[PDB]
């Protein structure tokens, strides 16, 4: 019925928009500020804590012009907004790993082409 | 993965929050009955962007209650068989490792472990790691696992999890 | 079609040519009837030899000989090494006295273990991967298209 | 052929954790579920008692004993009905 | 715009309007209008209808399906 490793997914969530943990991160943060906001307002849950500390943690690129550039530059790019998502979050290092990771994305561009996004995104990726 | 969408919810509003304040109260109702749920058709959900739009208020026969159907935009979270996903390991066992992914819990099967790592119950803090020593998985650790399969029950989604892939373990 | 099958479910390959066999690293004829229980314990493991497999490590073969399934995949593998082309030797023994180190080795790895196979390998590969493997490799895709075409 | 399949299947989905109080055995899907952190082990969620997983091998290994045996001896027909396909 | 039922409130949308206020007021809604020595909350959704007050919009559903949702404070009242 569902499975990523085949694209297959419900029309509720084929239609919808993927989201990156850092961007999450950023949306996240700024949740929290809007919360942090005008005090003595209904404080924050659990589920958004774990998903902040887990999103920050796994967060890839902790900067606005980062974030903004990664979705950017892949939204050109002839590719499903599952693989660029899964390609931007889980940041294969190389096009061996991408296909490894997605065993959808074969046929989709050449080793060539997707190593040059691939080093795009690395270079693009902000580093602790 | 997560998602952004826009979602359907009814608020039954209590008559002690009519007049005035009434559709400030149904948003603030909004964010606290959906904001930090679950369903098992859209995932978790974890915060409320926006609220596109708040229906006719139709007053429930004999209960009093005004129920108000309500559409807005919201962030989720579901995961899906067949998918890799980033992990913290919180308990590590001789039958298996119990992780957390934001919102859900994975449970990775003794037999779902790579044949070159082995269970260390000696160190301190419990472990597998290499043969070799190279890697090592404990709690509290940045990891990458498959999700096998997904659960869902008491308003809480739980996935099955796999390192025999590569590139899944210690990242 | 014509042979048993696999030592277990040996009956649907004389019904139709459509269901094909397995080759593994292990060189064992496989099948999703007993595929299916390879993963339910051990997880990859050979029912008869145990040897373990690092993935599925399942791919279609139409070939009733295991020897050469286990030749062709070997060769396969082989052919990424030692295939520098003949303008690399002048004399015309050595145009095939690599190749005949070569089909000991890949005939020799179908029955002996490959440790010394391996090290001889690396042993050539740290030498070979810096120039002739690049090169050999353009050579080998471009007449390797050329034969398609 | 089909039930010995359908046999083959059952071998590899039956449920490898039990409770030896109500003799239950539950599949691994649910080692979440029946993992009690509180106690640190598998427990019977209708029992309240300790489950356990280490036995799922018997089962495995028995059935295919049966199941392999039934293509060994009908052989004889097999061969028959090659030779008699015309 | 586009009604074609009658202005007046008929006996049965008074009854339930008259209930169900009665109702809200009863899980101590707030009031529209200035009670005075009122407790009754049955007593206190009439004064309320009585000035036109109510806080209900009535959907008069027609044979064809379509509806006409009016106000209580656009309806005749029959009282
Ligand atoms: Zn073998
Ligand atoms: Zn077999
Ligand atoms: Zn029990």
């Amino acid at each position: 019925e569902e499975d990523a490793s085949q694209l297959i997914f419900p029309k509720e969530f084929e239609t919808a928009e993927t989201l990156l943990n850092s961007e999450v991160h950023m949306l996240l943060e700024h949740r929290k500020q809007q919360n942090e906001s005008a005090e003595d307002e209904q404080e924050l849950s659990e589920v958004f804590m774990k998903t902040l500390n887990y999103t920050a943690r796994f967060s890839r690129f902790k900067n606005r012009e980062t974030i903004a550039s990664v979705r950017s530059l892949l939204l050109q790019k002839k590719l499903h907004k599952f693989e660029l998502a899964c390609l931007a979050n889980l940041c294969p290092e190389t096009a061996e790993e991408s296909k490894a990771l997605i065993p959808s994305l074969e046929g989709r561009f050449e080793d060539e082409e997707l190593q040059q996004i691939l080093d795009d995104i690395q270079t693009k990726r902000s580093f602790q | 993965m997560f998602y952004h969408i826009s979602l359907e919810h009814e608020i039954l509003l209590h008559p002690r929050y009519f007049g005035p304040n009434l559709l400030n109260t149904v948003k603030q109702k909004l964010f606290t009955e959906v904001e930090g749920t679950c369903t098992g058709k859209y995932g978790f959900v974890i915060a409320v962007t926006t609220i596109d739009n708040i229906g006719a208020g139709v007053i429930q026969p004999g209960r009093g209650f005004v129920l108000y159907p309500v559409k807005y935009k919201a962030i989720v979270f579901r995961p899906f068989k067949g998918e890799v996903v980033d992990a913290v390991v919180t308990q590590v066992n001789k039958v298996g490792l119990f992780t957390e992914i934001g919102p859900m819990s994975c449970f990775i099967s003794r037999h779902s472990i790579p044949s070159e790592m082995e269970f260390d119950p000696n160190s301190n803090p419990p472990c597998y790691k290499t043969m070799d020593e190279d890697i090592v998985i404990q709690q509290d650790d940045e990891i990458r696992l498959k999700i096998v399969g997904t659960r869902v029950d008491k308003n809480d989604i739980f996935a099955i999890g796999s390192l025999m892939d590569d590139y899944l373990g210690l990242v | 079609m014509d042979d048993q099958g696999c030592p277990r479910c040996k009956t649907t390959k004389y019904r139709n040519p459509s269901l094909k066999l397995m080759v593994n690293v292990c060189g064992h004829t496989l099948c999703e009837s007993c595929v299916d229980l390879l993963f339910v314990r051990g997880a990859g493991n050979c029912p008869e030899c145990g040897t373990p497999l690092r993935k599925s490590n399942f791919r279609v073969q139409l070939f009733e000989d295991p020897t050469v399934d286990k030749e062709v995949e070997i060769r396969k593998k082989v052919l990424k090494i030692y295939n520098k082309r003949e303008e690399d030797f002048p004399s015309l023994r050595e145009y095939n006295d690599f190749l005949e180190e070569v089909e000991e080795i890949v005939f020799n790895l179908t029955n002996n273990v490959d440790l010394d196979n391996t090290k001889k390998k690396m042993e050539i590969y740290q030498k070979e991967n810096k120039d002739v493997i690049q090169k050999n490799k353009l050579k080998l895709t471009r007449e390797q298209e050329e034969l398609e075409e | 052929r089909r039930r010995i399949e359908t046999d083959e299947r059952d071998s590899t989905n039956r449920a490898s954790f039990k409770c030896p109080v109500c003799s239950s055995t539950f599949t691994d899907l649910e080692a979440n579920q029946l993992f009690d952190p509180m106690t640190g082990t598998f427990r019977c969620t209708f029992c309240h008692t300790e489950v356990e997983e280490d036995e799922s091998a018997m089962p495995k290994k028995d059935a295919r004993t049966l199941l392999a045996r039934f293509n060994e001896q009908i052989e004889p027909i097999y061969a028959l009905l090659r030779e008699t396909e015309d | 715009q586009k009604r074609i039922t009658t202005p007046y409130m008929t006996k049965y949308e008074r009854a339930r309007v008259l209930g169900t206020r009665a109702l809200q007021i009863a899980m101590c809604a707030p009031v529209m209008v200035e009670l005075e020595g009122e407790t009754d909350p049955l007593l206190i959704a009439m004064k309320e209808l009585k000035a036109r007050k109510i806080p209900i919009i009535i959907r008069r559903y027609l044979p064809d399906g379509s509806y006409e949702d009016w106000g209580v404070d656009e309806l005749i009242i029959s009282d």
